[PDB]
C-alpha cells in the first residue's frame, strides 16, 4: 500500500519526468515510453579541472 | 596577513611507521596549498602543489589531504631519508606568502 | 584531444571559486582573491533552467490504456494495434533523442559565447592600460587597488583619470 | 633539466648596497616568473619578493617594503636583486625560486630551487 | 596587478552527450529518463485496486466456489491478475464478448 | 530587469525611422536625421519570412474523417480509435509549441547578431578616424560632409584622404 | 545577388587547394602556393559527420505490416487503418523536412564562424605587423621567409623579435 502516479507490471514509477523506459504498459497519468537507454541535457560548462 | 602555525614542532618515530603532524590556517585558503622538504644540506624542494598531486619524480609514499582550515600530511611509510624539515604553504592569497615554523624529525 | 576539438580561447578552468559560474581573479597589492559576476549567473542560470522547464512541463499528461485483449479469431486487432502503439513508440524516440542532442550544444554554445561576450566587455572598457598577457589574462600598467579594481566588475572607468597614468607607462618603454 | 646559478654574496656592512645575479636556463624565462626566498639560521622560510613577466607586476614583503628593488633581463635571462639599508637581523640565505607561469591561475607554488647564497653583515 | 576570465568547476562524473562529440564530461546536469520502479503495486486513484488470486475475471465474474476472499473488494482503480491464472470456469465452455467484459469492468464505483 | 537580461550593447531603439529595421542617425553641418541600411533589411526580412513560410507551406493537407460512432457491444473500438486520436494530439501540441519556441530564439538572435556586425562593418571601416563616444555612436574628429557621410553607408571609403586630416586631429590632442 | 543576402566577409573561394576546407595562401620571397588547417578541417569534418550519423542512427527499425485487406461489410476498419497509416505519414514529412532545413542552416552557419574565428586568430597572433590590405589578406611590413612563415600557422609566434623590425617600418612611413 502506497501512493503511485501510474503503475506498471513490474511496478510503479515517481515523479513527473517526461519518459521512461521501464515498460511500454502503464495505468494513470504518467509519460511515454522510450526505447532509448539514457538522455541529459546540461546547465553548467564542460568540466574540466586540469590538464 | 594569512597566519599559519604547525604543532606539535619536535617527533621522533621509528622508520617504517606512520607519522602525521598538520599544520593549522587562518581563514580557509580554499585547497591551494604546498607541501615542502628540506634535507639537512641542501635547498628546499616541492613535494604536493593543490594539496592533491605529487611533483614529477616524487616517491609515492606521502599523502596530500585535507581541505580548507583543517590540513594534514601523512606518510605511508618512512625511511632515514623522511627525516627533514617540513613546510606548509599556502597561496590562495598572495600579496605575501607565510610559512610554516618547521618540524624536525630525527632518530638516534 | 578533446581541448582541442572546442579550441576554446580559454583553458580548462578553475575549481576554487564557488559563488558563480563566470567570474574574475583580481591579482593586486593587499588584494589577491577570486570574484564573481553576479550579472552574468544569474542572467544566464534562469534561461537555461527555463529550456529544461520548457521540455519538461510541455509533456501534457492524459489517462491511458493498455494494450487490449484479443481472442484468436480477432488478430487484425491485435496487429493493428501493435502497428499504432509500435508507431508511437518509434516517433517519440527520434523526436526525444533528437532534442536533447541539437539543445544540447544549444546551451553548450551559449556558456561558449558567455565568456566570450564578458572577455570583450573588459577589452573595451579600458584598452590601452593593458597587455594581453596571454589567455584571457590582462597587466594593468598602472597601479590598481580594490577600489579602483571593483570598476572593471562595474560598467563604470573613467579612462582621462587613468589615461594621464598611461603616460607614465609610455616613460617605461 | 633546469638549472639556476646565483652569485653576489658575501659580507656587507649596514647601509651599503648588494646585487644578486641570479642567471634562468633550461626554461622558457619570458613567460615564467621568479621570486625570492630567505632564511634565516635556525627559522622558517620567509618571502621577500615576486615579479611576473616583462617587469610590469612587482610585490614586496611588508618587512622590506620600500627599500628594495628587483629588475630582470630577458636577453640574459637573469635576475637582480637590488637592495640598500642592510638590517642587523638580515643575515640569512637568498635562494631562487621559479613561478608557475604567467598566464595561467592559482600561482605561487615553486618548482624549481637553486642552491642560493650568504649574505652577512657586520658592525 | 592582473585580472583574469575563468568558468567555475567542480568534480564531477556526469557524463553527457552530444552530436560534435560524445560521453563528454559536464558539471551539472538533469536527465529526462526514469529507468527505476519501486517493485510493488499500490493504491493509485486514492481506492485500493483489487487483487485476483489465482483467478480470472471470468471465474471470478460467474462466482466460481473459489476466489471467496475477494467480495468485499467491490470500488477499485484497476484489477490485477495472475500471468496463468488456473481456477477460471470449472464447466467448460466458450464465454462469448469476454473480451468486452473486461474492459467494461476494468473499472467501477 | 529585462534590459539586464538581454544586456545588449544598443539601447531600447528608436521610433523616428520608418523605412526599415536598421539604420544611423547621421548628423553633420548642414545635415541631420535618420537613415535605414536598404542593403541589411532586404536581406533579413526575406529570411526571417522564409522561415515562417516554411512552417506554414510545410502542413500537408489531406481529407479526414471524424471519430466514427460505435454500439455499445464494440467498446474496443471506441478506445482504440480515443488512443490513437489522442496519440496524434499529444505529439502536435509538444511538436508545434517546441518549433516556435526554439525557432523564437534563433530569430532574435538573429536579429540581435544583424545589429553587432553592422556595427562592426563601420568601426573596421575607418578606424583612427573616430572615438568611441558611446554606446553605437561615434565622433568624427575630422569634418565630414553628407556626400562623405554616404561613404559609410556604402562599401566604400578613402582613409589616406582622410589620414591627413588626422594629423590635424593629433595637433588638437 | 546571392552573395549580397549572405554578406560574407571573404570572397567566394578558391579552387586551387585541395587538401583541406580552410587554408592559407603563403606568399614571400622564395616561396608561394596555398595551404591547409590540419587543426581546423579534421576539427570541422567530425562534428559535421556525427550529426549526419546521429540522423541517419536514430533511425530504429522493426518488422512492419502492410495495410490489411477487410470485406466490404467493415468498413470502419479500413477508414480507421487508413486514419492512423496517414497520421503516420503526416507526422514524418513536417518532422523530417523541417529537421534537415533547421539544420541545414546550423552547418552553414558552422562554416561560415569556423572561417571567422580562424581569420580572427591570425590578427591577435601579430597586430602591429600586419596592414588589412582587403578582404582577410595581411601585408607583412618586415620580411618574414617559410620558417617564419609557419610561425602564423603554429600557435607560436616572437612578436618582440619582430617588434624591432616594426620600429624600421615606422622609419619607411
Ligand atoms: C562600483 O560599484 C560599487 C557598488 O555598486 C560602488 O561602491 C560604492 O562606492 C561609493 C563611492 O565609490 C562608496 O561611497 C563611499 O563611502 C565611504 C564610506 O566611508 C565614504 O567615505 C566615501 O566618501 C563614499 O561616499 C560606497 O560605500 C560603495 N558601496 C559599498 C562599499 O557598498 C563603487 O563606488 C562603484 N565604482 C567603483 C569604481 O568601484
Ligand atoms: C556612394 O554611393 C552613392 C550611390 O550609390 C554615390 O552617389 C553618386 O556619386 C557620384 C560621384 O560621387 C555622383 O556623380 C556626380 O554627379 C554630379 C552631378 O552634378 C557631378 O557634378 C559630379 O561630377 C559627379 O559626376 C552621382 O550623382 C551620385 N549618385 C546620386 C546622387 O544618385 C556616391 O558617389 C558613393 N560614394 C560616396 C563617397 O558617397
Ligand atoms: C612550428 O611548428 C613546426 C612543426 O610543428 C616546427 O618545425 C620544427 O622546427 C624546429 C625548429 O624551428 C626544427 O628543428 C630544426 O632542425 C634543423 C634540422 O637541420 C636544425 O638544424 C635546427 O637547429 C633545428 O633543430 C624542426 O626540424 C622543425 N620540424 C620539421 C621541419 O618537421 C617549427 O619550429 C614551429 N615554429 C615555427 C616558427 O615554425
Ligand atoms: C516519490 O517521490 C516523492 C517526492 O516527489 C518522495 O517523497 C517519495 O518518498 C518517493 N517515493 C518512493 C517510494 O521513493
Ligand atoms: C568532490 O570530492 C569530494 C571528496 O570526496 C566529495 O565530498 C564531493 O561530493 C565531490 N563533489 C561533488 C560535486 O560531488
Ligand atoms: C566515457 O569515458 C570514460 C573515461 O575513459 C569511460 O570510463 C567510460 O566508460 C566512457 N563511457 C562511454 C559511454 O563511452
Ligand atoms: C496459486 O498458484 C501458485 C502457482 O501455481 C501456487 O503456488 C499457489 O499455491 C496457488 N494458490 C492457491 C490459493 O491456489
Ligand atoms: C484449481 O486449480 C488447481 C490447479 O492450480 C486445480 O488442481 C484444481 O482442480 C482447480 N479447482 C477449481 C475448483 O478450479
Amino acid at each position: 500500500e502506497c501512493d503511485a502516479k501510474c503503475q506498471t507490471p513490474q511496478g510503479a514509477i515517481n515523479s513527473s519526468l517526461p519518459f521512461q523506459n521501464v515498460h511500454p504498459v502503464t495505468i494513470g497519468e504518467c509519460p511515454k515510453y522510450v526505447r532509448s537507454a539514457k538522455l541529459r541535457m546540461v546547465t553548467g560548462l564542460r568540466n574540466i579541472p586540469s590538464i | 596577513e594569512i597566519v599559519m602555525t604547525q604543532s606539535p614542532a619536535t617527533l621522533s618515530v621509528s622508520p617504517g611507521d606512520r607519522a602525521t603532524l598538520s599544520c593549522r590556517a587562518s581563514q580557509s585558503v580554499s585547497t591551494e596549498l604546498a607541501w615542502y622538504q628540506q634535507k639537512p644540506g641542501q635547498a628546499p624542494r616541492l613535494l604536493i602543489y593543490g594539496a592533491s598531486t605529487r611533483a614529477t619524480d616524487i616517491p609515492a609514499r606521502f599523502s596530500g589531504s585535507g581541505s580548507g582550515t583543517e590540513f594534514t600530511l601523512t606518510i605511508s611509510s618512512l625511511q632515514s631519508e623522511d627525516f627533514a624539515v617540513y613546510f606548509c604553504q599556502q597561496y590562495n592569497n598572495w600579496p605575501p606568502i607565510t610559512f610554516g615554523q618547521g618540524t624536525r624529525l630525527e632518530i638516534k | 584531444g578533446l581541448f582541442g576539438a572546442i579550441a576554446g580561447f580559454i583553458e580548462g578552468g578553475w575549481t576554487g571559486m564557488v559563488d558563480g559560474w563566470y567570474g574574475y581573479h583580481h591579482q593586486n597589492e593587499q588584494g589577491s582573491g577570486y570574484a564573481a559576476d553576479q550579472k552574468s549567473t544569474q542572467n544566464a542560470i534562469n534561461c537555461i533552467t527555463n529550456k529544461v522547464n520548457s521540455v519538461i512541463e510541455k509533456m501534457n499528461t492524459q489517462f491511458t490504456a493498455v494494450g487490449k485483449e484479443f481472442n484468436k479469431l480477432e488478430r487484425r486487432m491485435e496487429n493493428l494495434n501493435k502497428k499504432v502503439d509500435d508507431g508511437f513508440l518509434d516517433i517519440w524516440t527520434y523526436n526525444a533523442e533528437l532534442l536533447v542532442l541539437l539543445e544540447n550544444e544549444r546551451t553548450l554554445d551559449f556558456h561558449d559565447s558567455n565568456v566570450k561576450n564578458l572577455y570583450e566587455k573588459v577589452k573595451s572598457q579600458l584598452k590601452n592600460n593593458a597587455k594581453e598577457i596571454g589567455n584571457g589574462c590582462f597587466e594593468f600598467y598602472h597601479k590598481c587597488n580594490n577600489e579602483c579594481m571593483e570598476s572593471v566588475k562595474n560598467g563604470t572607468y573613467d579612462y582621462p583619470k587613468y589615461s594621464e597614468e598611461s603616460k607614465l607607462n609610455r616613460e617605461k618603454i | 633539466e633546469v638549472q639556476l646559478l646565483e652569485s653576489g654574496g658575501g659580507l656587507v656592512r649596514p647601509g651599503g648596497s648588494l646585487r644578486l645575479s641570479c642567471k634562468a636556463s633550461g626554461f622558457s624565462f619570458s613567460r615564467h616568473g621568479l621570486s625570492w626566498v630567505r632564511q634565516a639560521p635556525g627559522k622558517g622560510l620567509e618571502w621577500v619578493s615576486s615579479i611576473s613577466g616583462s617587469s610590469l607586476s612587482r610585490y614586496y614583503a611588508d618587512s622590506v617594503k620600500g627599500r628594495f628593488t628587483i629588475s630582470r633581463d630577458n636577453s640574459q635571462n637573469t635576475l637582480y636583486l637590488q637592495m640598500n639599508s642592510l638590517r642587523v637581523e638580515d643575515t640569512a640565505v637568498f635562494y631562487c625560486v621559479k613561478d608557475r607561469l604567467d598566464t595561467a591561475v592559482p600561482r605561487g607554488w615553486f618548482d624549481s630551487w637553486g642552491q642560493g647564497i650568504l649574505v652577512t653583515v657586520s658592525s | 596587478d592582473t585580472i583574469c576570465i575563468g568558468y567555475h568547476a567542480n568534480n564531477s562524473t556526469d557524463t553527457v552527450d552530444t552530436v560534435c562529440e560524445k560521453n563528454v564530461t559536464v558539471t551539472h546536469s538533469v536527465n529526462l529518463l526514469e529507468d527505476s520502479h519501486n517493485g510493488k503495486l499500490c493504491l493509485l486513484k486514492g481506492i485500493a485496486p483489487l487483487q485476483l488470486g489465482n483467478c480470472s475475471v471470468a471465474g471470478w465474474i460467474l462466482g466460481n466456489p473459489e476466489c471467496e476472499l475477494l467480495i468485499s473488494k467491490e470500488s477499485w482503480s484497476y484489477i490485477v491478475e495472475t500471468p496463468n491464472p488456473e481456477n477460471g470456469t470449472c464447466y467448460p465452455g466458450y464465454f462469448a464478448d469476454y473480451e468486452e467484459l473486461r474492459e467494461q469492468l476494468s473499472s467501477v464505483s
